[PDB]
RNA sequence: UUUUGGAAGGUCUUGGUAGGAACGGGUGGAUCUUAUAAUUUUUGAUUUAU
RNA sequence: UAAGAUAUCAGAGGAAAGUCCUCUGAUCAAACAUGCGCUUCCAAUAGUAGAAGGACGUUAAGCAUUUAUCAUUGAACUAGUUCAUUGAAGUCAUUGAUGCAAACUCCUUGGUCACACACGGCGCGGAAGGCGUG
């Protein structure tokens, strides 16, 4: 079995891949690859506030977030918004799956079914 | 030549004792007498102590795993 | 002369502690079964830094050294 | 090996040793604790796992707790359902 | 793969490198294997802090390099030639 | 897959760096294909040249996950 | 700016100017060459851009400029271990049916090279 | 399988050896000494064809441009233009083989030339050369007075051919 | 470039010249040796251990692994598989139609033409010895000929030489269908 | 009388205009699955943290 | 480095279980065509312009800041400071580096197209996508 064939089919999904660096990435997911390479398009990737009386966040992700060159002059909070971004799979942490799918459509993975089914 | 899986051989028959430095991050050194290895350069050590980097605990058998191998020496 | 992996097999349900590389942290308890990789399994075990736990599993990158 | 012995192999280590943990905590609608490598922890129900241990959640709470000069508060986070990827993972317990 | 092919083509030419470290090695490239790791030969030699000095000989883990700057004459090496006509194998 | 081929280097004295800051100078003897390497008559150098140097043992063999450069300081 | 099209993965994006991100924070915009199993890349003529320790507190949330201080490099190889993620800055300097022309008349010339080597290889 | 596309040839007998017998073969060094050559040239010898974009000129412009007078033109002929692009690609062939190197000829007798100048023999690349005869063990007792019937005069001044007649005409002294 | 230690003669060598030293830049990421992962991981507690029941009460009934009754419907399927098999077993000492003289004598003959007959089956048979009884075997369920029948010879000398010869000579052409011959087996 | 499909003629518009089909190989390259979560890339030592 | 494979699914058929193979559906993909009052973009000459991107260019020693080794021994000294000697290492830079801002110059790009100087579309293209049929 590979779970990230269960990833395969979760396309045309809004999505939250949520980095190890601590950056989420919200857009609109294309193919998965098989090493879990997710490739994104309508994508808006920001920073959260961890707030406790002005804690410095991540030093080498809002260097990383404005040298994208999707951070709009004006944006007042750490956010960058771009079209298309393709991400390597390593770098994933978690991945926020939205409500309304059917995970019991999915998780029925096929070449699970046709190793029994050919016994 | 002296491949090093042929000598880290000549610490387990030779019962000498060796010194382990660790991945500098964890911040001890162990040591005690190199029994036996595997593929993996993951060792048991028989006898073992570990120093702070002379007042350690002692450990006693440990199978130590092979990420955290640094250097291995007598 | 014993190897790393008959090792783990002669500590098969006996009392066993097991470092992990972080905050040296061990966990205290009695072994179930062993992977290739030698992934854990504990039963009655507890945390050393304190606490008593149900039953456990560890993964193997974050292993140290195994003592009993 | 041939490719239908692998697949004696996988179903015997994760019904038969270490990952048996998760697997009979898949079916027994039991929830876990799990520790990422990231110092903060998800209190969940597993739907999947596998080899790597990575697994799908479902009604997962995260509790991460940061400090900045010995000031402390405790977030947390509910997520309806998750993916979760396996080398994040150090200890996984599954509760009484 | 054609990034590591292309790594053998700049064999006897003077390259860079900057490992992971952060050191800047450029000298020129005497051998490489399909690992991506190099000897240099004649090297000056950049310490992550600035410091500069020269050694003759140099080995480097390929793990530890994170780019290789190369001469840009390769640019149009055959490597990268789309549309390749290869002829009819000799039988063996 | 293949074996690095330090040939031409053993049994000259060799600097490495061990990790980030450890540098370790001996006498090359063998290596294998993971570049974990063993190496005679050790001795840990530092800022200060006779003082903070000590040796280390008689035989030392390194793990190749710890290697960053291997200068050869010798013909 | 540039929209990219909605299915395309690394392959399709060959002569695109991007601009790939390594886990230090700093980033080369270039012309992409190649590519493989593990993603590591060739750029032909890139430019690594940094945001020096100094000019970091501005980017702190609050028109902000930013001096990104950037050295050229042509013709790199990068690794895989250290990419973090692409991004897509211009589109090639030839067209989308030029790319097509240019294809043709190199398939075309690639066969005739071999067929007056092959008749040249006989006889001889 | 495994070939070398400068060759455009498939190996008969695949191992590693037989690759690096053709990967330092001298039919095969050959190809690729002359296969950058190509390359080079090709760069420079199809420059960069500009592409026009041209202005609705102004009336003004128009009427200031008209009172000015038609210059004259020079096309020269097919067997001419051949030729003259014949010799200025031979004059920029030249002027990469140039080298201006007098300073290596003035200093000739000097007591370090052998350590600094000879440059097999030199620290910083002396090693090098070994790998790929005036030794280092030479000091000024030989040749003690540089003038004894063994120096030869500085070779003169080069000068231009295209403008070798605005030189003057006569010396100030009478040279022997 | 002055040595070039090359394949190349001196032109080609000094073709390839390389863009000019990089620029140094005072690093902004963490030295080698600082670098590490986040350590002082405090492990599950008991206070987290305290802190469950607050998760437990919200969701006392976990949702239904759907997806594993997808498995459970097919190995179950398997099982019942096997009873079907299981009441075939217990039913060849009975069947009547396999109940004439010693097994000893009994070809099987498989893989005939759904369009043979008996006396095909018969003059075949009979050129390795005299028939006692013929039987081919047809559907009970609808009689479809089943491609097998049983043949009794009068000695099993010929009843093995037919076996012989018309299963290993590849299979007997009878009609357009390639025959295998063997032992009675049941 | 209308909708759906097929055949021909007319008109507008757009593309191609020298290669194409079958068949054959101890043929090339791409991708996919598994050996492969055990130091050289993708199953974590870069959120600087006690 | 090797082995294996060349879309998936479902149904009918040929050699109770499964495999092999064939035509019929669904879904998936690629290439090619071809449409959408589809979306965005395509620069003065009725003027000496301007938009995007640069400069690893100048002003400029700008302006405003902060930086130039450690150990051992003696003299004086307040109750730290200077001078001289002995050892250790030592990127270059201080016209620097770090922060702030402007002006000027120069480089690469394009439909510098056609019609009109006329009180919230439906000119002929090219470029870039989205969407739909075949």
């Amino acid at each position: 079995m590979k779970l990230v064939n269960f990833l395969k089919k979760l396309r045309n999904e809004q999505v939250t891949i949520e980095l190890k660096n601590g950056t989420t990435v919200w857009g609109t997911l294309q193919s998965v690859s098989p090493q879990m390479n997710a490739i994104l398009t309508d994508v808006k990737l920001t920073l959260p506030q961890p707030r406790l009386n002005k804690l410095n966040s991540n030093g080498i992700a809002m260097a990383s977030l404005y040298l994208t060159g999707g951070q709009q002059p004006t944006a007042s909070d750490n956010i960058a918004s771009l079209q298309y971004i393709n991400i390597r799979g390593n770098t994933i942490r978690q991945i926020i799956l939205p409500d309304s799918l059917n995970l019991d459509s999915l998780l029925v993975d096929q070449k699970q079914l046709n190793s029994l089914r050919r016994s | 030549m002296v491949p090093p899986i042929n000598c880290i051989f000549n610490f387990l028959q030779q019962q000498t004792p060796v010194t382990i430095w660790l991945f500098e991050q964890i911040g001890i050194r162990i040591k005690g007498k190199i029994v036996g290895f595997d593929e993996f350069m993951n060792v048991v050590i028989d006898e073992a102590v570990e120093i702070p980097v002379e007042k350690g605990t002692p450990l006693g058998k440990i199978l130590l795993k092979g990420d955290n191998i640094t250097l291995i020496t007598s | 002369p014993v190897n790393p992996k008959p090792f783990l097999k002669g500590l098969v349900n006996h009392r066993v502690g097991v470092k992990l590389k972080f905050n040296s942290t061990e966990y205290r308890g009695t072994l179930v079964s062993t992977d290739n990789y030698f992934n854990l399994q504990l039963n009655e075990a507890e945390e050393f830094v304190h606490g008593t736990l149900g039953e456990i599993f560890i993964r193997c990158n974050n292993v140290l050294y195994i003592r009993e | 090996l041939s490719r239908a012995e692998l697949e004696e192999l996988e179903e015997f280590e994760f019904k038969h040793g270490p990952m048996s943990l998760i697997n009979d905590a898949m079916v027994t609608r039991t929830p876990v604790i799990i520790s990422l490598r990231n110092n903060h922890k998800i209190i969940a129900r597993v739907k999947a796992f596998d080899r790597h241990c990575n697994m799908v959640l479902e009604n997962v709470k995260e509790l991460w707790t940061e400090k900045k000069g010995k000031n402390v508060i405790n977030r947390e986070r509910f997520i309806s359902k998750l993916f979760l990827r396996g080398d994040s993972v150090i200890v996984v317990l599954k509760t009484p | 793969g054609i990034p590591v092919k292309l790594l053998n083509e700049a064999q006897g030419h003077i390259v860079s490198l900057e490992l992971t470290t952060g050191a800047t090695y450029r000298g020129k490239l005497v051998e490489s294997e399909d690992s991506m790791n190099v000897q240099l030969r004649d090297v000056i030699a950049t310490e992550p802090q600035g410091a500069v000095t020269h050694m003759d000989q140099i080995f480097v883990r390929g793990s530890q390099i994170k780019f290789i700057v190369v001469p840009d004459l390769l640019k149009n090496a055959p490597l990268f030639k789309k549309n390749s006509s290869r002829p009819m194998p000799p039988i063996r | 897959v293949s074996t690095p081929e330090l040939k031409k280097y053993m049994d000259k004295k060799i600097l490495l760096n061990i990790n980030g800051s450890r540098k370790v100078a001996g006498i090359l003897r063998g290596y294998d294909i993971f570049l974990n390497v063993v190496l005679d008559d050790a001795m840990e150098i530092n800022g200060e040249d006779p003082a903070n140097n000590h040796q280390l043992g008689l035989q030392t063999v390194i793990r190749g996950n710890s290697i960053i450069s291997l200068e050869a300081l010798d013909a | 700016k540039i929209q990219v099209a909605h299915s395309s993965r690394l392959a399709n994006l060959i002569d695109y100017k991007l601009r790939v991100l390594t886990q230090d924070g700093r980033v080369y915009i270039g012309q992409l060459m190649a590519f493989d199993k593990h993603m590591n890349l060739v750029l032909n003529e890139c430019i690594e851009e940094r945001v020096p320790k100094t000019q970091l507190d501005k980017l702190r949330p609050r028109t902000l400029n930013i001096k990104v201080e950037k050295r050229v490099l042509g013709l790199t190889i990068l690794r895989g271990e250290q990419i973090l993620s692409t991004v897509v800055e211009d589109k090639p300097l030839l067209s989308k049916k030029e790319r097509l022309v240019r294809d043709k008349k190199e398939k075309k010339q690639a066969q005739k090279q071999t067929k007056l080597r092959k008749e040249k290889e006989k006889k001889p | 399988r495994y070939y070398c596309e400068y060759c455009h040839s498939y190996l008969t007998h695949d191992t590693l050896s037989v690759r690096k017998s053709h990967l330092v073969g001298k039919n095969h060094l050959r190809i690729t000494a002359d296969y950058y050559r190509n390359k080079a040239r090709d760069i420079i010898n199809k420059h960069n064809h500009k592409r026009r974009h041209i202005g609705k000129r102004g009336r003004k412009e128009r009427e200031n441009s008209s009172q000015n007078e038609t210059l004259k033109v020079t096309c020269l002929s097919n067997k001419e233009k051949r030729h003259i692009m014949h010799v200025k690609k031979m004059n920029q062939k030249e002027l990469a083989q140039t080298s201006i190197d007098t300073l290596k000829l003035l200093y000739d007798g000097s007591p370090g030339y052998s350590k600094v100048f000879v440059d097999a023999n030199r620290f910083d690349i002396g090693d090098l050369v070994k790998a790929s005869s005036r030794s280092r063990d030479e000091t000024c007792e030989s040749n003690p007075f540089p003038r004894l019937n063994n120096p030869k005069k500085l070779e003169p001044p080069k000068i231009l051919s295209q403008w070798s007649n605005t030189i003057p005409k006569t010396s100030i002294f009478y040279s022997v | 470039m002055n040595y070039n230690l090359s394949k190349y003669p001196d032109d080609v060598s000094r073709l390839f010249k390389p863009r000019p030293p990089l620029s140094y830049k005072r690093p902004t990421d963490y030295p080698y040796a600082k670098r590490q992962t986040n350590p002082n991981i405090t492990g599950v507690a008991n206070l987290l251990s305290t802190s469950l029941k607050h998760y437990m009460e919200e969701f006392p009934e976990g949702s239904p692994n759907n997806h594993l009754q997808r498995y459970e419907d097919i190995k179950l399927s398997k099982i019942k598989n096997a009873q079907l098999l299981d009441r075939r077993l217990q039913n060849p000492n009975v069947d009547p139609h396999i109940k004439d003289t010693d097994p000893y004598r009994t070809i099987f003959i498989g893989r005939l033409p759904y369009d043979l007959d008996e006396i095909e089956l018969q003059k075949y048979f009979v050129k390795f010895g005299e028939i006692e009884k013929i039987r081919i075997v047809k559907d009970k369920i609808t009689q479809k000929s089943k491609g097998y029948a049983f043949i009794v010879f009068k000695d099993p000398i010929s009843s093995k030489m037919a076996f012989k010869e018309i299963g290993v000579h590849r299979g007997i052409q009878i009609k357009d269908r390639i025959c295998i011959v063997d032992i009675e087996r049941g």
